[PDB]
């Protein structure tokens, strides 16, 4: 009952964690495309 | 319409004696109660959010039922023709009203957000919302053809002292004097008969004033021109077809409204009866209560059923 | 949550009336004995006022508890996490009265 309740706030808690993982992986994803843009970028200048 | 009559049953402590004896062998039913009602639960175990958000919006939900009851009831009332409705006819939940309470089929994602009950709160409210909607253009509509209604058709037949033209003799003018010799060729009397005419010519204004309104009988007034009387006939027909409209589409509307204001007031009371539960038994989604409309009788033997869980 | 606060003695039956919904069955008040009048926080007079603290679940219910242990008036002070610090508080408290 309570114990569910907390172990619900928890798991809500965690979920963000998750969620937190999930946006830092999306936008790793997306810096290291834009890290390819650069290093295509300063290749073809070099 | 019908108040709310849904005895708040947990789970474990269901309307009659055993928890499933209140799907079928209720004590309640020996009495021939119609009580059988089941709940979907949600997909997530509601938190305590949910249960303060239900007990807060109670009161809300009171005032929503009441204004889907008041509404339903003047449109019904009021267009004379929306009354036809019954509980198979409202089609709650697809079923009689009866059957609407058996039927939890509605308690998809579909009306609500099939979330934990904190989402569930916030699609009824949603629910509410829209349907005050209903209410609002049930009004205006009333508004419309009452005015439209009243604007034409509502004179005097003819030869009166209103819409006289309609009842017009088309040197002469509309007078129809109700309860003459000169110069001017008197000799003449005008068709304006619904009233009667009276010898008169144009040719002298004193004897067309004698046999109008200068003693005796009074003129009456009337529309300026017979075309005038045939717009009025004319805004006549069309104030009766938005007076049918209101009162046989826009009643057919009202009924619709009303069936699904009883379905909304229907999938709150299960929200408010789930929340009880989960005030009176486990906290995830478990429902055995039933639903019905008995005599008072029929609720004291519901209340001795289930006194073991009284609030 | 936390619905530490006060219930008073005579007041039990209107409080275990009100907001029963809200215990829900896992909320249970320890009512101080109150066997001599506790005194009013804002009357001198003293008054037979018993203190309970209760389990608070869901914003709305721990409100609706708040404002009920506010409206019953007994003696109410808030309570510490550790009964010693309560206690010491408790102390002063006697001490500078």
């Amino acid at each position: 009952m309570v114990r569910f309740i907390r172990q619900e706030a928890e798991e809500k808690a965690n979920e963000i964690s998750v969620s937190a993982e999930e946006e830092f992986n999306i936008e790793k994803l997306q810096l290291v495309e834009a890290e390819k843009k650069k290093i295509r970028q300063e290749y073809e200048r070099k | 319409a019908s108040r709310y009559w849904v005895v708040s049953l947990p789970v474990q402590n269901s309307a009659a004696s055993v928890w499933n004896r209140l799907q079928e062998q209720i004590s309640k039913h020996s009495f021939d109660t119609p009580l059988y009602r089941f709940n979907i639960p949600n997909l997530r175990v509601g938190t305590l959010d949910s249960l303060l958000a239900l007990s807060d919006d109670l009161v809300k939900s009171n005032s929503f039922v009441e204004s889907v009851s008041h509404k339903i009831r003047r449109q019904i009332e009021e267009l004379e023709r929306v009354s036809g409705i019954e509980s198979s006819s409202l089609s709650v939940d697809g079923v009689p009203v009866d059957t609407y309470l058996t039927r939890f089929v509605w308690d998809e994602a579909k009306y609500p957000t099939m979330s934990p009950l904190r989402e569930i709160v916030d699609g009824i409210h949603t629910l509410v919302a829209k349907i005050e909607d209903d209410l609002k253009v049930r009004v205006a509509e009333y508004n419309n053809v009452r005015s439209q209604l009243n604007a034409i058709n509502r004179k005097q037949s003819g030869s009166l002292a209103v819409r006289d033209l309609s009842n017009l003799v088309k040197l002469v003018t509309l007078l129809a004097v109700v309860p003459t010799s000169y110069v001017v060729p008197r000799s003449s009397k005008l068709l304006y008969e619904d009233l009667y005419t009276v010898t008169l010519f144009g040719r002298v204004a004193d004897n067309f004033r004698i046999a109008a309104r200068e003693k005796g009988f009074q003129i009456r007034d009337f529309e300026y021109s017979s075309e005038a009387q045939e717009s009025r006939n004319q805004e006549l027909e069309k104030l009766v077809h938005d007076q049918e409209s209101l009162r046989s589409s826009l009643l057919q509307w009202c009924y619709t409204s009303y069936g699904e204001v009883f379905s909304s007031w229907m999938h709150f009371c299960a929200v408010r009866v789930f929340a009880e539960s989960i005030l009176r038994y486990g906290l995830p989604p478990s429902f055995l209560a039933c639903v019905l409309a008995p005599s008072v009788k029929g609720e004291k033997k519901v209340r001795s059923i289930l006194e073991e869980l009284c609030g | 949550g936390f619905i530490a606060g006060l219930v008073p003695r005579e007041k039990s039956m209107s409080f275990e009336r009100m907001l029963f919904r809200a215990t829900r069955g896992n909320v249970f008040l320890r009512q101080a004995v109150v066997d001599e009048p506790v005194v009013d926080p804002v009357s001198g007079e003293k008054m037979e006022k018993n203190v309970f603290v209760v389990f608070y679940s869901g914003e709305r219910a721990k409100n609706k508890i708040l404002k009920i242990c506010d409206a019953f008036g007994a003696n109410r002070y808030p309570f510490n996490e550790e009964f010693d610090k309560q206690a010491q508080a408790i102390s002063e408290v006697s001490g500078r009265l």
